[PDB]
RNA sequence: GAGGA
């Protein structure tokens, strides 16, 4: 835990702590532009379609869209949008490769102008990890740097454990003397 | 060695070169009140013999191009008077070897 | 990501030269290209799998050679050709004195 | 081009490989093939020496000899040394010898005493109409002089 | 810039440094050939201290009384007195060393006595003699003449030139100037006897790791020493965080420092800020 | 990979420069380019033999680049040329063209100063072509006539007349007498006729930059893949902005030629010489000061040759001079004291990504083997088996992954793997030490984790700090790390002769406790901390 | 772009953009390397055009028309633009 | 002209880390190709740990040349020179 | 005197912080800042134009510009620098780069 | 036309054949790649004279690769059409508009402009010949065929012959 | 925009 920061107990993660939501939200719509170009929300098939996203098509529907509550990762498609030839291609919109998490809420409606557009929220949970980052009220950037179990915390005589070490070293150098008052 | 102790008309700087094989040389007398050369800063300039500079330039492999240079009107290549094309030996003292030789071609 | 300029000094600083080599071809774009021996550009018009090579302009169809180089200095040269300077490329040191 | 026209690869300073200046050497149909079966004869004595630790026939039969020598598909090679045997006409080196020793005296130019070799007619004017550098270089009667002298030489074999 | 500036310049084997058109920079890289990460300071310990300190310290005479050595430490201690043949010697080597004052003394002014160098004698010393766990009580087996002719051909095989030339010659001689001073002062008899007190074969695996060291610590050629000046250089004046001028102070001084002057100089600038004329 | 070639491969020496012989010019192009029409024949987005490949660069996935053919990806694209209706200046080289014309006779070409004049007799025998042109030039930026004949009083070739003060305006060159804007195709010739050895006595050369050549009669139009053009709509792909420029100065073009032949409103025809000597001064140049900007439908300027140079992520310094690579990772570090100095903890999905390509031999054949069993996912495995021939075989694909039997010679691509060298550096790098080997040592959990005095150099601390991670390809590139740039070898720096690492905070202050005189350790503490000890011999 | 060892007419290939290859999902040979990612007035008789265009667009701007209205209208009369049947009518009964 | 005799070769006897480091690269890169090996390796498999032996009993036989400023070079080859290092 | 006071006015700057630079590194500096005769300066119109290979000079600073003086003047680059063989992707004569086994 | 050639070649030697016996390769690929090739620049390399006393100076090894880079110099021979040129021959083949003469290693080809009128194609003919005034010229015909154009492509040489002229035809 | 450091 030295060289800024720290441990972090393992076991008080576990209870909950730092927990946090992230919601990421993906929005999509209908063609732009096109007379008879008219990009159309569904789920796609090889029907001369030639730009399947080799992604996994099979959590939507029927409209192109993932009911949700829908468990959803890796870049599964989660808009299924096909653009005419004028057999027609696929220009879906998977979701980021590195993430995952639910659908949480997909909200569909008609934009400003009159063409049915479609945002979707997807919902994960972020656990605290070795290397995030997390910082006092002063001025001790710091990030995780490993986790310890309980029992292999020091531990008071009252039997309370901390559920964070931070190393002395950071305090003379900065003079964060409100650190230590607010403790 | 012509010292003049104002200036020249600059007609009678025409003159100088009047006269090869042999070279006239001006000096304000200002600035030889004292001498560059026993300042502290100035190492010892050895100007050397032409055989020498062709044992040099043999010895390192260069061309005449190839070696640090030093203006004409340098201060202390007046002081010798060295010609476009001569080369000078330095020694200076060196606080990592004690002794240190360099030359320079009088571009 | 980057391996910007001030890596490449580091680099050079150990003296690994291969290895900056590497990282600058291999590692990002390296291109072959063919060369005129005479006109020293880029213009072998090489018909490739018939062993047919003939930059015209110089009408060489024998003189020809290929070299290795980073995509985007081939880039830079087109692009110097299209402000009209010709940086042509010899491949042995022009003694003919 | 057939004028004397010849490229940098074909100049009269063919520097050997030993770094030095030497004239232009062509060959014509009257030492090509009495050369190569030469150095086939030198290909095979290193090929059994490391191994150990009319002229029609005599073209064919021994270019197959020299295909179990050499690599065999050079074929073309012996398409060459049919060319020559249908078309170069000396023997006996010193035959040739004697004639370039003559073209020597000649005071021709390589390709041109090449051309005279590889070429058989009958008189200068023939040439002439074949070898447009060979005109005038010399006398005519001089051509049909050496003409007559190859056709003293010019026997089948 | 400075990398842009000294970007390619190497050392090339005949240990000059040269830019990429062959301009010789330096005729040595350096001027004294060695490798920066083999230096560390030691001590020339005849440039300072007293005369009367330094006689005492290196003076020894095999006639007269007052420098003479007690034989004890030598196992040819006792008819070595008043010997002539190595009297002569002596001599030699202590005027030797008197010069090696003097120079010295005009070479560095002031008298630092401590200056980075190139191969640690002292812990070549010590190595030694724990490695022969040197008694210092019986009588040293060595004699003067190997000692002193022992350094001289070291000074021989200190190369860092090897060229046939007298140019070469004397290139090499100034190359190896400061350090041998260094070697004179560090080995000199009377410190060997007197402190050292190295038996024979001891005295002998010092010079030969002397020597191997030395050989080791010489600028390998090909290194880019351009862009290693550039870099050593640069990175300290980052770390000067606190750049522009501490001279609140001394107001007596509101001079140039850090950052803002280091630019003034390189971008060699006419308008100084502060063009300061001390004279003594 | 690319396919074989006969040509000899060799590498450059020797870059000679110089400018553009129209002659040149069309010498090479393979199309002379006369509709700025794009490529839509008018419809059928195939591509018309106007602009844009009359062959001259595949664009579209076919081969079909003028016989060369090639695929994409293999043709160097080739060139393509333009006739200039009136010749125009060459923006880098208008102070260039101002400063010769400052020096020359305007009529009869010659020097305005030569030659028997000493000074003059000085600056021909300096080198220096720029500063010896520069000498010239402040020569005869002074005369003014052309010097009819000498003193002693000597002839030459002077038609004795004078010459204007020239000056510029905009892209134009002004001159007074004693007035008139001086036209470009006179001042062509004018070069024409200067010579064949004085403009190299002022700095030219004969074969490959002659004066006249300052000045673009014809103009070559750089192919496609200089300009490419982005599909970002998949119906319509937006032109590549110097595309636009082209279009730009071949419209203008287009329009001078039709004023010329189609009757000649004489003073239309300078408004129109002007747009087009302004266009393709722009496309060269488009940051020209005090002047307009040449705007693209958007109020973004236009991006000129010269601005896709420039520094700071030009050509050069943003894409040669660096790049961007592969083999490589970044993440951000953690400190660790159970490494070993050299050592650093790639995290495991990272080695499950970045390979090394082994060769087979009997050294290694059978481990090979395994590891190609094991597929691309479970750890001590590989991605990819290159056939010789450089035919690379995925395994996520091979429903025979386990079947196939590597030959000797053919490569794996196994994952990393503990002790491979890897490099090391954490940006911005001051240092040959910012950069430093390692050998990998492989963990779970995603943070880049190395021994704890090895921050100092690389001056990082772990308060998020990242660094990233370069993996040598080849034999001699991981030799070389191994031997030049591996850590221990770097711990005394040669920027100040004193060794760049040490010990560190909590190692340094608790050592300090330790040794303390008052310090003592019972038995049973004494025996762990041997233990510890790798190389404690065993002995108490 | 075939398969030479497969050799399926209908090449079952995939693009693993991600490693910007092409592979033959049969036996995974990789077919093409480099995968370029693309993702991020009197002269031209578009005179009388363009004056249609910014007829429409300010009359499009007074009924506050959506942008598709606009660019459908900019598209049929681009389609017509000029014919016989047409003949002249004034150029503002083609515009409504 | 352009090489120099094998006397008067003035370069250092001893061998450069650059050249180790080259030379090592090149030779387990050979090696790797299977190359010939001339000792016996005792299940040496490394490429690298091999060259690092053969070299450190003078067993490669190498071909690159040194060079002088001006074009000149010397050739030594990995018998004569001291690996010192 | 000039390059000797370079040196002494380098080292002042650099040790009045307390931080300390071996001799050899300032010494180069001096040095290649000293060759020309004048004291030429680290900037683009000081050292970046003297006669160094035209791509070397033109990475620098003022790349276009430089590129054009070299196109006019003919000039010819001739790849031993550094910096070219960069761009030619090369193996610059460098450290590993530059030496001699002969087989 | 033959010439005794000295040329150089730069093999490229892959690592695996570093024995003690290299040179045994060497000469072998030499051998195995010169003679009987056509070059653009020299003509179809017949044979190499003096097997034995060939320049095989020193290695390089390229900085990847691996592999040593030998520059042999050796003496040769080769045969060279020029344009203008007299030369014998023989056909192989017919066209519709002439006949390709087999001028030895190469095979030369007369086009219908390049012959006399009176030499007319006869396509009923088994060989397809060529029928002059005078002459019926078929395939082992011997033609004094005249060099008129060279191709001298890399690796391919393509000669024009003609008979238009005199002399020609059958020799 | 963002922005960490
Ligand atoms: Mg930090
Ligand atoms: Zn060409
Ligand atoms: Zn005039
Ligand atoms: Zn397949």
């Amino acid at each position: 835990n030295q060289e800024d920061s720290m441990i972090m107990n393992q076991s008080s993660i576990d209870r909950g702590l730092f927990r946090s939501l992230f919601f990421r939200s993906y929005m999509d719509q209908e063609k732009k532009y096109g007379m008879s170009i008219t990009e159309t929300f569904e789920k796609p098939q090889r029907t001369n379609t030639l730009r399947m996203k080799h992604g996994t098509y099979d959590k939507l529907d029927d409209d192109g869209l993932i009911a949700p509550g829908v468990r959803v990762s890796g870049e599964d498609v989660i808009i299924g949008k096909t653009t005419p030839i004028s057999s027609k291609r696929d220009a879906s919109t998977p979701l980021r490769s590195t993430e995952n998490g639910i659908v949480d809420q997909v909200l569909v409606t008609t934009n400003q102008d009159g063409l049915k557009f479609v945002k979707v929220r997807v919902r994960t949970t972020k656990i605290p990890q070795i290397g995030d980052k997390f910082a006092s009220r002063h001025g001790q950037k710091g990030t995780i740097g490993i986790t310890y179990r309980r029992e292999d915390m020091p531990f008071t005589a009252e039997g309370i454990v901390p559920d964070l070490i931070i190393n002395p070293h950071a305090i003379p150098s900065r003079m964060t003397v409100a650190h230590l008052i607010e403790c | 060695i012509f010292v003049y102790q104002n200036n020249i008309t600059p007609s009678a700087m025409k003159l100088v070169p009047s006269i090869p094989p042999a070279t006239i040389e001006t000096f304000n007398e200002a600035a030889l009140v004292v001498n560059i050369t026993h300042h502290e800063l100035v190492p010892k300039h050895i100007r050397l013999s032409s055989d020498e500079k062709r044992e040099l330039l043999k010895r390192y492999r260069l061309k005449e191009s190839q070696l640090p240079r030093i203006q004409r009107a340098d201060p202390v290549a007046l002081y010798l008077g060295l010609k476009r094309g001569e080369v000078v030996k330095i020694i200076r003292k060196s606080e990592t070897s004690g002794r240190y030789a360099s030359y320079r071609i009088c571009m | 990501l980057r391996f910007g300029e001030m890596e490449r000094d580091c680099m050079i600083a150990h003296g690994a030269a291969s290895f900056l080599k590497e990282r600058l071809m291999e590692a990002s774009d390296a291109f072959r290209v063919h060369i005129c021996g005479i006109c020293g550009l880029m213009t072998v018009i090489a018909k490739l799998n018939h062993n047919q090579f003939e930059c015209k302009g110089c009408d060489n169809k024998i003189d020809i050679y290929q070299i290795h180089i980073p995509y985007a200095a081939k880039l830079l040269f087109q692009e110097l050709m299209a402000m009209n300077i010709t940086p042509r490329l010899y491949t042995d040191r022009s003694r003919d004195f | 081009a057939a004028t004397l026209q010849l490229g940098q690869e074909f100049q009269l300073k063919q520097i050997n490989h030993q770094g030095e200046e030497e004239e232009l050497i062509a060959l014509n149909l009257s030492e090509a093939r009495l050369v190569i079966k030469e150095a086939l004869v030198e290909r095979r004595r290193a090929f059994k020496r490391s191994q150990k630790k009319t002229r029609e026939k005599e073209l064919e039969s021994i270019d197959v000899l020299l295909e179990q020598t050499t690599g065999g598909n050079n074929k073309d090679l012996k398409n060459t040394m049919q060319y020559l045997t249908n078309f170069s006409r000396f023997r006996d080196q010193e035959t040739v010898g004697a004639v370039i020793q003559l073209l020597k005296s000649t005071g021709l130019h390589p390709f041109e005493v090449a051309q005279l070799g590889s070429l058989a007619c009958d008189t200068a004017d023939e040439a002439k109409t074949l070898i447009p550098s060979l005109n005038n270089k010399i006398s005519d009667d001089e051509l049909e002089r050496i003409l007559k002298e190859l056709s003293n030489l010019e026997t089948l074999y | 810039r400075l990398v842009k500036a000294l970007e390619d310049i190497m050392v090339h084997y005949d240990n000059t440094t040269r830019n990429s058109l062959g301009n010789v920079i330096q005729f040595i890289y350096g001027e004294d050939g060695m490798d920066a990460a083999h230096i560390e300071k030691q001590s020339l310990d005849t440039i300072g201290g007293s005369d009367a300190a330094f006689e005492k310290r290196y003076r020894v005479d095999l006639l007269n009384t007052d420098h003479t050595l007690d034989p004890s430490l030598l196992e040819s201690g006792s008819e070595i007195l008043g010997d002539l043949k190595l009297q002569v010697l002596l001599d030699e080597e202590y005027k030797q060393l008197v010069k090696d004052r003097k120079f010295l003394r005009e070479v560095f002014v002031d008298g630092e006595a401590n200056w980075p160098l190139p191969v640690n004698i002292r812990r070549i010393i010590q190595n030694a003699q724990q490695t022969f766990h040197i008694d210092h009580t019986k009588p040293s087996d060595l004699t003067i003449k190997d000692i002193v002719l022992g350094v001289k051909d070291l000074q021989e095989n200190l190369l860092v030139l090897r060229g046939k030339n007298e140019i070469i010659q004397n290139a090499q001689r100034d190359a190896v100037t400061l350090f041998c001073c260094l070697l004179r002062s560090r080995l000199a008899t009377r410190r060997v006897l007197q402190e050292y007190r190295l038996t024979k074969q001891a005295f002998d695996w010092v010079l030969s790791n002397i020597e191997a060291q030395f050989l080791r610590s010489v600028v390998h050629p090909g290194e880019m020493v351009g862009v290693l000046a550039a870099q050593s250089i640069g990175e300290p004046a980052t770390q000067m965080t606190l750049n522009t001028f501490h001279f609140a102070g001394v107001a007596s001084k509101k001079v140039t420092s850090g950052v803002p002057r280091l630019k003034e100089i390189l971008n060699v600038a006419k308008n100084m800020k502060t063009p300061s004329l001390t004279v003594y | 990979g690319q396919q074989y070639s006969s040509a000899p491969l060799r590498t450059v020496k020797e870059v000679q420069f110089g400018l553009f012989s129209p002659e040149e010019v069309r010498a090479i192009s393979v199309a002379k380019i006369r509709f700025p029409e794009t490529m839509d024949e008018t419809q059928t987005r195939a591509k018309i033999g106007g602009l844009n490949d009359p062959r001259l660069g595949s664009i579209d996935r076919n081969l079909k680049c003028q016989t060369c053919q090639e695929g994409m990806n293999e043709c160097p694209g080739h060139f393509g040329h333009i006739d200039l209706a009136k010749p125009v200046f060459h923006v880098g080289f208008i102070a260039k063209i101002k400063k010769v014309c400052e020096c020359v006779c305007m009529h009869c070409g010659k020097l305005l100063l030569d030659e028997h004049n000493e000074l003059m007799r000085q600056a021909l025998a300096i080198k220096d072509s720029k500063k010896r042109f520069a000498a010239i030039w402040t020569l005869c930026k002074t005369k003014m006539v052309c010097e009819t004949d000498v003193p002693s009083l000597v002839s030459r070739g002077g038609c004795g007349n004078t010459q204007p003060t020239i000056r510029k305006d905009g892209l134009k060159l002004v001159g007074s007498w004693k007035l008139r804007v001086l036209s470009t195709e006179e001042i062509l010739n004018i070069f024409k006729h200067i010579s064949v050895k004085d403009f190299t006595s002022l700095g030219f050369n004969e074969v490959f930059s002659r004066p006249e050549w300052m000045i673009l009669t014809c103009l070559p139009v750089p192919p496609p893949p200089v300009r490419p053009s982005i599909s970002f709509n998949e119906s319509q792909r937006g032109e590549d902005d110097l595309t636009f420029k082209l279009a730009d100065i071949l419209k203008a073009n287009i329009s001078l030629e039709t004023l010329e032949h189609n009757g000649a409103p004489h003073h239309a025809i300078e408004e129109a010489e002007s747009l087009l000597q302004f266009h393709v001064a722009t496309y060269m140049d488009n940051d020209i000061a005090g002047q307009p900007q040449a705007l693209q439908k958007s109020g973004r300027p236009v991006k000129s040759i010269r601005a896709r140079l420039k520094g700071k992520e030009g050509r050069i310094r943003g894409n040669l001079m660096g790049k961007r690579v592969d083999f490589s990772a970044r993440t951000v570090i953690s400190g660790d004291p159970n490494l070993e100095l050299d050592q650093v903890g790639v995290p495991k999905s990272i080695a499950k990504t970045l390979t090394y390509p082994e060769v087979v031999t009997p050294y290694n054949i059978d481990r090979l083997t395994q590891l190609v069993r094991n597929g691309p996912n479970e750890h001590p495995g590989a991605k990819y088996v290159i056939r010789d021939s450089g035919d690379r075989i995925d395994l996520r694909y091979s429903k025979r992954a386990g079947d196939i039997q590597l030959q000797y010679g053919w490569k794996v691509e196994r994952h990393i793997m503990d002790n491979d060298p890897v490099l090391f550096n954490r940006q911005p790098s001051l240092h040959k030490m910012s950069m430093m080997a390692h050998r990998v040592k492989v963990i779970p959990y995603s943070t880049f984790r190395l021994n704890l005095s090895v921050t100092s150099p690389y001056n990082a601390d772990f308060d998020g700090d990242e660094m990233n991670l370069h993996v040598p390809q080849s034999e001699e590139t991981r030799a070389e790390l191994s031997q030049l740039c591996a850590v221990p070898l770097q711990i005394v720096s040669p920027q100040s002769n004193k060794p760049c690492m040490g010990i560190v905070q909590d190692t340094l202050c608790g050592i300090r406790k330790l040794t303390l005189r008052d310090t003592f350790i019972e038995l049973d503490q004494v025996l762990n901390m041997l233990y510890w000890v790798p190389d404690w011999d065993g002995v108490i | 772009l075939t398969c030479p060892e497969c050799k399926v007419y209908p090449p079952k290939i995939v693009e693993r953009f991600s490693e910007g290859d092409v592979v033959c999902a049969l036996c995974g040979l990789v077919l093409s390397d480099k995968l370029v990612d693309t993702r991020s007035v009197m002269d031209k008789k578009d005179n009388e055009v363009q004056a249609a265009f910014a007829k429409i667009t300010m009359l499009c701007d007074a009924a506050e028309l959506p942008k598709i209205v606009k660019d459908c209208a900019k598209e049929a009369y681009k389609l017509c633009h000029d014919e016989k049947t047409l003949k002249g009518k004034s150029m503002e009964s083609i515009m409504a | 002209e352009k090489a120099i005799p094998k006397d008067q070769r003035a370069t250092t006897p001893y061998m450069t880390k650059y050249e180790r480091a080259r030379i090592l690269g090149t030779r387990a890169l050979q090696i790797s190709m299977n190359a010939p090996v001339f000792v016996d390796l005792e299940g040496e498999t490394d490429p690298l740990r091999i060259a690092m032996k053969e070299l450190a009993e003078k067993k490669i036989p190498l071909v690159i040349r040194r060079y002088l400023p001006d074009g000149s070079f010397e050739d030594w080859s990995v018998e004569e020179l001291i690996v010192d290092l | 005197a000039g390059r000797a006071a370079l040196y002494k006015e380098v080292y002042n700057v650099i040790a009045s912080d307390g931080s300390y630079v071996n001799y050899r590194h300032m010494a180069l500096l001096v040095d290649v800042m000293t060759t020309q005769g004048g004291l030429t300066s680290v900037t683009r119109h000081g050292f970046n134009r003297s006669n160094t290979g035209a791509l070397m000079r033109c990475s620098f600073e003022e790349t276009v510009e430089i590129l054009f003086e070299a196109g006019a003047s003919a000039e010819l680059d001739d790849c031993r620098g550094v910096s070219e063989n960069v761009i030619l992707g090369q193996m610059a004569p460098i450290g590993t780069g530059a030496f001699d086994v002969m087989i | 036309m033959f010439f005794i050639k000295d040329l150089s070649l730069n093999i490229t030697l892959h690592p695996s054949f570093f024995g003690p016996r290299m040179k045994q390769y060497l000469k072998t690929k030499l051998l195995e790649e010169v003679e009987g090739s056509c070059t653009g620049k020299f003509g179809y390399i017949l044979c190499v004279l003096d097997y034995d006393n060939i320049d095989i100076q020193r290695g390089r090894i390229l900085p990847t690769d691996g592999s040593a880079e030998f520059n042999v110099k050796y003496r040769a021979v080769v045969f060279k059409p020029f344009k203008g040129e007299v030369v014998d021959g023989t056909v192989v083949s017919c066209s519709q508009h002439g006949f390709e003469v087999q001028v030895g290693p190469m095979k030369v080809f007369v086009t219908k402009h390049l012959m006399p009128q009176d030499l007319t194609f006869n396509a009923g003919s088994n060989p397809p010949s060529y029928q002059s005034s005078e002459d019926v010229i078929t395939i082992k015909s011997r033609i004094r065929v005249k060099i008129e154009g060279c191709i001298s492509q890399v690796s391919s040489i393509h000669a024009i012959g003609s008979i238009k002229e005199d002399y020609l035809g059958a020799i």
